[PDB]
């Protein structure tokens, strides 16, 4: 979700995304703790059982035999956590997000409530509109010339400078908005 | 701004006319391969793989999160119809044609078994039951002037 | 004049104040919701004296006040029925609505648009007295779609989750199929009884033929989610728990149980239509309470038990026991509402978690909430003497004793016993064993609100049964003759669900893993039924809708044909004539040709 | 009749002598004030039409057309008002001239008596409607737009006129009172065949009939606001009108000539309601729309009955009021975010919500919630159908569920979810918008109250 | 594996931004300035409702006929009417198998 | 060893499955280095337009507009007469209307023909 992702992924990031993914839906079989807790010691070992094999070959068919494994033996129903994606309360507070720039269409009626916010929010402001040309500058500056090659951003790398394209990040909604 | 060669053309044979409509669409040649010609109207468009956009990654920071697509990406040719809120694509843990077996046997299976059900219905070892003015007829629409054929029961 | 019509009346009419006031200034303040549950609470406290007079001297009533329009032979009035159905069934949604108001103003605390969703309720019970109370079925249509549109609005609450969505319109698309079949029993009734009133409708049809009645069968099936269309009511579990509560288990869900029983004079005399409303509840009852005995989700299971139960009224409509029926959604109206009110505690003690397998001993840290799911469940179960006894022991004795469909008993005596074996796994996952939730404990379910409306709907569960099976006149033959073995069919049953539940949930314990067998994959995925039937049909028909309607026919062949044709043909006609090369060598030759041509084919001629 | 038509072409001056800045103003007014003073042709006698002179009269079917003429105009002038802005004064008074002549030239084709002076109003309504689609039409695809809906049109008109002075030359006259009292059945001979074809084809493609229908999605998307309102409230029912005059003198012809008109209208509502759940634009979903509603005012007016005519006249109201209010809606947001395309702004409920209020009880009137009017008519047809076969409840369940499916997907498409993040420049609603919303709205709801009023002359 | 240096450094800077924005995100002790019967209820929306309906329905709605229809009342051998003051007589001498 | 899982069209293969994603050689790595460049290219001139303190609009998306042009109006010009879509042309168009023709004047001529034998229990069917 924050990191920018890569053009693959490696043989061990597959592996380990595996070992989550199998301990996950042996928990929700296994329901209990102590039973769940025995059968994934169970798993650790018979994943460490070929832990340090050279031939990247066999390595790689042991992968695949152990995905369809896991296809066969998953469970239809796993255990999700209820804000990920297909919880229950996945998107839930989404229509409570609202873009901060809605404030600056309020009527002057509603800002003469809170002028200290408001105070605030015009500093914020300025100091957008005097960052964004350095921001630009320097993504122009560390970029190849045949456009970048990842989704990676550079931080700041001077005194007062701040890391490019950082206003949209910083000034997300919130993720319970009200 | 997005000029008279940012539009979809018809069809391409030459490969350079190839090459030319996969830059226009933000692809590589090697992935770009558009409908078969035949005389649909397809045309100049690419045809992406048909997968839902519920198949997409959930954690990647998509431009346009609900939707699940990035600006300036080719949109395939029925978003509309894969929108998420609409048909999904994504695997199963059983089968198709497997899920198809076991949900069409066990209808039929109860369609059969209610149809014998009805040709050997459940019943108690008991007689009609009786009612005293010639089974209530002038109470069941009457018709009081045409004498009905007189129903008596008698006690056992 | 007589008190009895001018009550029923106010009952009704003091619930729309709130919504005239919806515009005030008492809606922008926090008192809004307390306003509401107050006015809700003193409709029931009035509606409770009509039904006095009822229950003394069986008084029943008509009230046609206003004449809406009139086509030639055919007089639409507001009319409203006050018979035994309206004055028993009002009393009953307005308690059940004041309990899931004041644990509302408790669960939905922290929402910021609270007064919104208590308008919103306020609107959905209005619609469903409208529905209740219509004696012509044009105003049962205005109810009818007033609930649908009002389930729709309060499903997709959290209008920025994408399966809410999803949900709303999953309900509104299967409602409509069900609706076709309403608009088909309207339109026979107009062309032949000349009537959409009922009286009319009662006199003119001695010998119901099959088309209406299929008409009203398939608006039950799709309004009551029998097992044609039973997809969207374990879906709609998207919305909040209070409008599960409500909407979605004891009051909107029997509509379509409640429109076959409004019409079950003219079902009497048709056994077609009886077979095939007994064949459908079987199977729905059935089938729902195979999918419940697996699910992970409290809200799920207790939604596939309110499918089970709408089967089983639906069976005993079918059985030709009407009364008995509408008994029964008197009955479950109480402790499905409680059952529901219950789960919510759980979840918003747990942080908002459904799963039950994240929750763990409750049956110390949640004691009232425990003793009010017990009750619940013993209730659901047929415990004898309780609310659920009255109504569900009578119908499994009536459906032994009659001539009825033997596949059909079968089905409802396996669903009599899954009904024993979920309310088992409820409380056995749920209640007792370890703690299995998150360390950071939140439970706390010290709230007064929380605890009256519970403690409220506990003491109806426990006690209506009896009070309203004594309070009624007798509209049932009883059944007094009966081997004593088909006597406890229905406790022999409910106690083998009990054992062998709680054995093969006692083998969770053990330390021994195996792969699940087909039928277990069946039971889990819901028959593949939502796999299958929501992705092929929906499909092919928005795939066509693009291909062949938008595209083959609108944008090339009615295309083609008409005025594309025309440009072509004309534009050709055009470049024919006139691209002359201004020679008059070629254009006096071609006038020399029209010359004699004309000299001898018009000349020659006369 | 008088009374009525001699203010609105007064309005014409009254625009032309006024001041630069005071003319939407002016219009507006005194476009109300005629509509109020219209109102009074809902009194009807009964047995016989309000005949006023030899050359106008009213009826129980022109009253409520005529109403609904009046009551758009000044709605037409606050929806232009906002995208004229810049435009010059004289530009501005001809636009306004251009409404102004199409209101004048609706008024007396509802009221003529006889159908000569009918067919030449009937068709000079297509010189304004033109030249609005045409010069003040935003794309340039309204050229095309403009040429799909002249020729289209004409035609299927130009045959109907022959016919007419044909059936003068053979009857004496075509006034339609006498034409009334004094008819007599139609043989079923190939001449009677092809005058039943030529009184009717005109009105089928002005409804439109399915497969005739190609005009209306170019010329409602391609219009100006005002423009598309006025075709889909008003000129589309001057076929349904004129169908429903014209039917008198084609007994008994009817009862066979009318089975393809039938099955056309009913498979092609099917056809353009499936046409609507895959939609990339806003407006061209809302014209495909009213091509499913009059489809069903087609098969209302060809079973003949006072049933279906009872439907027909309540549904085409319905549908007048509802297509101009949902054309409004996705013009603000047209003029928010310069784009028709349906999934370009999204979550708007979380940004204006009284105009997503506005949307759902748009949304809920097309889908004919009851007791709307909407579904007054749509289930009265419905069951005049279901007594002239069983088997239209087949057609007629389907149909109303496809609309159920793609009004709630248009709602839930534009108002739900959340918002796209880069558009930020929707601002709050205006007053002028809402009220512009509130006005088609709140006549609607009271016509339940008094259903009868747009019923027609069989009540 | 982990962070790369830039990328450490650069969720640091944001990070700091963002606490200032979430901290400055609070109000003030003053910010929402905003500028300048015990029986009540059952009597207005109870007792006043039920006085215009039953107005409406004992003087409008019952002028005409029809209009509320009542089943007629259960009559048993042994009641006595109120109008006629007549009795309806019992109900022949049950075979009294008790 | 286990039960296979076959795909279909309405539920795809998973990615785990896919012996695509287990056989790598050095042209795929590129490939996938080129993909990652171009959404690299197309997210950077996004997002610059996007974090502008200057820019107010609605940024205008080349790919959702080809996509409606594509859907709408490019079909036309790139439409051929073919024995397929002449085929599908008159099924789809004519077939339903002839068949809904039969049924219904099937239905009514039996009814017609019905009533004059005097037999069809039309009584209280007043209104029509
Ligand atoms: C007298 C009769 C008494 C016997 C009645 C049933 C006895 C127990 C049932 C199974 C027990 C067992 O040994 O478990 C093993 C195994 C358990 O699964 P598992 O692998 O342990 O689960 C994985 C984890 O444990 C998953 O763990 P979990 O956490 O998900 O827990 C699962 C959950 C749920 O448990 C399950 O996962 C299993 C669910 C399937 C079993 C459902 C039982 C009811 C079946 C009704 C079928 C009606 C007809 C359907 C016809 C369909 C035809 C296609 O456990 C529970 O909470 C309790 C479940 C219910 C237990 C109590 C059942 C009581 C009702 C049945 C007895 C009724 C007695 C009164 C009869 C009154 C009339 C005389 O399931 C079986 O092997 C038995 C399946 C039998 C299915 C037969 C369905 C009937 C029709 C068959 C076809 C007929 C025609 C031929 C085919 C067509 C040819 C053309
Ligand atoms: C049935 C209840 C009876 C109540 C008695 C008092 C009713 C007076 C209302 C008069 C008409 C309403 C005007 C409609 C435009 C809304 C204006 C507005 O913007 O609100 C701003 C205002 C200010 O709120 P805010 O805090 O600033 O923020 C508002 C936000 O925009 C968002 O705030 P929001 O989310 O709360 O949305 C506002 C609201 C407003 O949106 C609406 O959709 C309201 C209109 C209902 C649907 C319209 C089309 C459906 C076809 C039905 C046609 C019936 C018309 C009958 C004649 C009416 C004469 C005008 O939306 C809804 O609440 C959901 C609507 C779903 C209604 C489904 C009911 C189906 C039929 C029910 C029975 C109809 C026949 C009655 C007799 C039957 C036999 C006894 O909000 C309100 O005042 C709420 C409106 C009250 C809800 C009325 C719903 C039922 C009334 C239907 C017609 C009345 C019949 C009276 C006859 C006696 C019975
Ligand atoms: C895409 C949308 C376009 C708009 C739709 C327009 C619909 C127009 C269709 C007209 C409806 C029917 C027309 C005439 C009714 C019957 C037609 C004929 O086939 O019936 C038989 C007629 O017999 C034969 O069929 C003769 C007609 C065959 C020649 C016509 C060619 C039809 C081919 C289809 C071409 C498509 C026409 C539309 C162009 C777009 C009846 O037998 P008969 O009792 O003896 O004749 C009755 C007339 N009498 C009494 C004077 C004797
Ligand atoms: C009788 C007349 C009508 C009969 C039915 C004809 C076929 C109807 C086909 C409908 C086509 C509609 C296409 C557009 C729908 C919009 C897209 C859509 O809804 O997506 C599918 C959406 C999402 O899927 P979920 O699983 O809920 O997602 C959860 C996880 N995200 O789910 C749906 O709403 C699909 C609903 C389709 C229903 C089709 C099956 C119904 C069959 C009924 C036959 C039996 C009738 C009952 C008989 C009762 C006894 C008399
Ligand atoms: C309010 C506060 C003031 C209280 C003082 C009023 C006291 C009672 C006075 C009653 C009004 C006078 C009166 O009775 O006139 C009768 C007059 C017309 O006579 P009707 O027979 O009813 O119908 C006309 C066709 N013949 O009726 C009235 O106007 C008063 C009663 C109207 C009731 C309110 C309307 C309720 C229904 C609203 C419409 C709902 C949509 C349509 C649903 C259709 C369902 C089939
Ligand atoms: C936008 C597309 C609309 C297309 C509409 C086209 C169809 C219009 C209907 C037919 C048009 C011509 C009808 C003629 C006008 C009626 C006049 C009349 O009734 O006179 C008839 C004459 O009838 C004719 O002559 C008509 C013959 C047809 C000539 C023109 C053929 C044009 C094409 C005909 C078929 C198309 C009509 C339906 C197409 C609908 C659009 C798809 C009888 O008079 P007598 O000559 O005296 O006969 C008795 C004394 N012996």
């Amino acid at each position: 979700a924050f990191s920018a992702p890569a053009a693959y992924l490696t043989h061990q990031q597959k592996v380990l995304r595996l070992y989550k993914r199998a301990l996950r839906h042996l928990e929700s079989w296994c329901v209990h703790r102590d039973k769940y807790r025995y059968f994934a010691c169970l798993m650790r070992a018979r994943f460490d059982e070929h832990k340090n094999e050279k031939d990247m070959v066999k390595a790689t068919q042991l992968l695949r035999q152990a995905e369809e494994e896991f296809w066969y033996g998953q469970h239809p129903q796993p255990y999700i956590f209820p804000e990920s994606p297909g919880g229950t309360s996945y998107e839930r507070y989404e229509c409570y997000k609202v873009p901060e720039w809605c404030l600056d269409d309020w009527h002057p009626s509603e800002k003469a409530m809170y002028p200290d916010y408001f105070a605030k929010r015009e500093q914020w402001k300025r100091l957008r509109r005097e960052s964004w040309e350095r921001e630009v500058k320097q993504l122009q500056e560390e970029t190849p010339p045949g456009g970048p090659r990842t989704e990676a951003l550079p931080p700041a790398r001077k005194e007062g400078d701040l890391p490019p394209l950082w206003w949209h990040i910083v000034t997300r909604p919130r993720e319970r908005p009200m | 701004h997005v000029t008279k060669d940012m539009f979809p053309g018809p069809y391409p044979k030459t490969p350079e006319e190839r090459a030319a409509a996969a830059k226009k669409y933000n692809m590589r040649v090697e992935d770009y391969e558009p409908y078969p010609d035949d005389g649909m109207g397809y045309g100049d468009y690419p045809k992406l793989p048909d997968r839902s956009q519920q198949e997409r990654d959930p954690w990647y920071d998509w431009d346009h999160p609900d939707l699940r697509l990035n600006w300036g990406e080719p949109i395939h040719w029925d978003l509309d119809m894969y929108i998420r809120n609409r048909v999904d694509t994504s695997p199963t843990p059983v089968s198709w044609n497997t899920m198809c077996k076991h949900l069409f046997g066990f209808v039929a299976f109860m369609l059969f078994m209610f149809w014998v059900g009805e040709i050997y219905p459940s019943y108690q070892p008991v007689g009609p039951k009786q009612y005293p003015y010639n089974d209530l007829y002038l109470e069941r629409g009457g018709d009081p002037t045409k004498e009905p054929e007189p129903v008596v029961h008698y006690e056992i | 004049m007589n008190p009895f019509a001018s009550l029923t009346l106010t009952t009704l009419t003091i619930l729309t104040i709130p919504i005239m006031m919806s515009n005030s200034n008492i809606y922008k303040t926090n008192l809004y919701p307390n306003y509401v549950k107050t006015t809700v609470s003193y409709a029931f406290t009035l509606s409770l004296v009509p039904l006095l007079m009822f229950m003394h001297t069986g008084q029943e009533m008509i009230i046609s006040n206003w004449h809406w329009m009139t086509l030639q032979t055919v007089e639409l009035s507001l009319s409203f029925k006050m018979d035994y159905f309206s004055v028993m069934f009002i009393p009953v949604a307005l308690f059940v609505t004041w309990s899931i108001m004041e644990f509302s103003m408790w669960y939905m605390h922290s929402d910021p648009f609270i007064n919104r969703f208590f308008k919103y309720l306020l609107l959905f019970l209005i619609t469903m007295m409208i529905l209740v109370t219509a004696n012509n079925l044009f105003q049962l249509f205005i109810g009818w779609e007033g609930v649908g549109i009002m389930s729709f609005l309060l499903i997709g609450w959290w209008h920025g989750r994408t399966d809410a969505n999803t949900a709303a319109l999953q309900a509104i698309l299967y409602n409509r199929i069900g609706d076709i079949g309403f608009v088909l029993s309207m339109a026979w009734f107009l062309t032949h009884s000349n009537a959409w009133d009922l009286q009319q409708i009662f006199m003119l049809n001695n010998e119901c033929p099959n088309m209406p009645l299929i008409g009203l069968l398939l608006a039950a099936a799709g309004k009551s989610a029998q097992f044609g269309l039973h997809p969207w009511l374990p879906s709609a579990m998207e919305g909040p728990t209070p409008v599960s509560a409500l909407l979605h288990s004891s009051t909107m869900v029997v509509a379509g149980v409640f429109l076959l029983i409004r019409f079950y004079p003219l079902m009497e005399t048709n056994k077609l239509v009886q077979t095939m409303t007994l064949c459908l509840g079987a199977i729905t009852t059935l089938f729902t309470a195979l999918c419940a005995i697996t699910q992970n989700d409290i809200k799920k299971i207790v939604a596939f038990s309110t499918s089970s139960q709408l089967g089983l009224m639906m069976v005993t409509i079918g059985i030709n026991q009407p009364h008995l029926a509408f008994l029964h959604i008197c009955m479950h109206a109480f402790f499905k509402a409680m059952l529901f009110m219950c789960s919510g505690s759980i979840i918003h003690s747990l942080n908002d978690e459904q799963d039950i397998r994240k929750m763990g001993g409750l049956y110390k840290a949640m004691p009232f909430t425990t003793t009010a799911l017990i009750i619940g469940s013993l209730a659901l179960t047929g415990m004898p003497y309780l609310t659920g006894f009255y109504s569900k022991d009578l119908i499994i004795e009536a459906v032994n004793m009659s001539y009825t469909n033997a596949w059909a008993l079968l089905m409802t005596l396996i669903a009599t016993s899954l009904t024993a074996a979920y309310s088992t796994r409820i409380i056995f996952f749920a209640f007792l064993g370890k703690p299995r939730f998150p360390p950071l404990v939140l439970i706390n379910e010290n709230n007064p609100l929380l605890i009256n409306s519970i403690k409220r709907l506990l003491i109806g569960s426990i006690f209506a049964g009896f009070i309203i099976s004594n309070n009624i006149p007798p509209m049932t033959v009883p059944n007094t003759t009966m081997p004593l073995y088909m006597k406890m069919t229905a406790l022999i049953v409910t106690i083998m669900g009990f054992m062998l539940a709680l054995e093969l949930n006692n083998t969770t314990y053990y330390l021994k893993f195996k792969y699940p067998s087909q039928t277990y994959k069946f039971s889990n995925m819901l028959g593949y039924y939502p796999s299958i039937m929501h992705r092929l049909p929906t499909y092919h028909n928005l795939s066509m809708s693009q291909k062949s309607a938008s595209s083959l026919l609108d944008l090339i062949w009615l295309e083609t044909i008409l005025p594309k044709t025309t440009s072509f043909i004309q534009m050709k006609m055009s470049i024919m004539v006139s691209n002359q090369k201004g020679l008059i060598k070629l254009y006096f030759l071609s006038f020399l040709i029209t010359i004699m041509i004309s000299m001898t084919l018009f000349n020659y001629h006369e | 009749m008088l009374k009525i038509i001699i203010p609105t072409t007064m309005l014409l001056p009254m625009t032309w002598m006024s001041k630069h800045n005071m003319i939407w103003i002016n219009a507006t007014v005194h476009s109300l004030l005629i509509s109020l003073i219209s109102l009074s042709l809902l009194n009807q006698l009964g047995e016989n039409s309000l005949n006023f002179s030899l050359t106008f009269f009213s009826d129980s079917l022109s009253a409520p057309l005529l109403v609904l003429t009046t009551w758009l105009l000044p709605l037409m002038l606050m929806a232009s008002q906002s995208h004229l802005s810049k435009e010059t004064t004289t530009r501005k008074k001809l636009y306004i001239t251009m409404l102004i002549l199409l209101q004048l030239f609706l008024i007396m084709t509802f009221t003529a008596t006889e159908l000569i002076l009918f067919y030449i109003l009937f068709e000079a309504t297509l010189v304004p409607t033109l030249i609005i689609i045409t010069r003040w039409g935003n794309q340039t695809e309204r050229l095309n737009a403009g040429l799909y809906f002249l020729f289209y049109t004409l035609a299927g008109s130009l045959p109907l006129l022959v016919a007419l002075v044909y059936i003068q030359n053979t009857t004496g006259s075509l006034n339609f009172l006498i034409i009334h009292y004094w008819s007599h059945p139609l043989s079923n001979s190939w001449s009677n065949i092809f005058m039943w074809l030529a009184c009717i084809m005109a009105f089928m493609v002005k409804m439109p009939l399915y497969g005739l229908h190609l005009w209306l999605p170019k010329a409602h998307v391609e219009a100006p606001i005002a423009g598309s309102m006025v075709l889909a409230a008003v000129l589309l029912k001057l076929g349904g009108y004129g169908m429903m005059r014209i039917t008198t003198i084609l007994n008994p012809l009817t009862n066979y000539m009318a089975y393809p008109f039938l099955m056309l209208s009913m498979w092609g509502m099917i056809m353009t309601s499936s046409i609507c759940l895959r939609q990339t634009d806003l407006k061209s979903l809302i014209a495909y729309s009213s091509v499913s509603h009059m489809a069903l005012v087609i098969v209302a007016i060809m079973i003949q009955t006072p049933w279906s005519f009872m439907g027909a006249t309540a549904l085409m109201i319905a549908h007048g009021l509802t297509s101009s209010m949902l054309f409004c809606l996705a013009n603000t947001n047209y003029e928010r975010v310069h784009s028709r395309t349906m999934i370009l702004a999204r979550g708007l409920q979380t940004l204006l919500p009284l105009m997503a209020t506005w949307w759902l009880v748009a949304s809920l009137t097309n889908l004919a919630l009851p007791p709307s009017i909407n579904l007054i008519g749509e289930l009265f047809i419905i069951t005049a159908s279901f007594s002239w076969s069983n088997i239209t409840i087949i057609l007629m369940g389907m149909n109303m569920m496809i609309t159920a499916l793609y009004s709630l997907y248009m709602l839930i498409t534009t108002q739900r979810g959340k918002y796209t993040h880069h558009i930020n420049n929707i601002k709050p609603s205006f007053t002028r918008e809402n009220a512009l919303m509130a006005l088609h709205i709140l006549p609607l709801l009271l016509l339940t109250l008094n259903p009868k009023m747009i019923l027609g002359p069989l009540y | 594996s982990g962070y790369t240096p830039d990328e450490k450094l650069r969720l640091q800077q944001l990070r700091e931004l963002r606490r200032r924005w979430l901290k400055d995100q609070e109000l003030s002790p003053r910010e929402p300035v905003l500028p300048p019967r015990h029986s009540i209820f059952a009597v207005t929306h109870v007792l006043i409702p039920v006085w215009i309906i039953h107005y409406y329905l004992k003087y409008h709605v019952t002028a005409k006929p029809y209009t509320v229809v009542e089943r007629k009342p259960r009559i048993f051998p042994g009641d006595t009417i109120l109008e006629t003051g007549e009795v309806i007589p019992l109900m022949k001498e049950f075979p009294d198998q008790h | 060893s286990f039960p296979k899982y076959k795909p279909s069209r309405l539920a795809t293969l998973p990615a785990t499955l896919d012996p695509a994603e287990y056989d790598i050689s050095p042209e795929t790595r590129k490939a996938q280095a080129e993909r990652l460049a171009i959404r690299s290219r197309l997210k950077r001139e996004y997002l610059l337009q996007y974090n502008d303190p200057n820019r107010l609009g609605v940024i205008e998306d080349p790919a959702l507009i080809r996509w409606t042009y594509a859907r709408s109006a490019n079909i036309y010009p790139n439409f051929r007469p073919t024995p397929k879509t002449s085929l599908l042309g008159a099924l789809f168009g004519i077939g339903p209307l002839f068949f809904w023709y039969y049924v219904f004047k099937t239905d009514r001529d039996k009814k017609e023909k019905l009533i004059q034998e005097g037999k069809l229990d039309q009584t209280f069917n007043i209104s029509y």
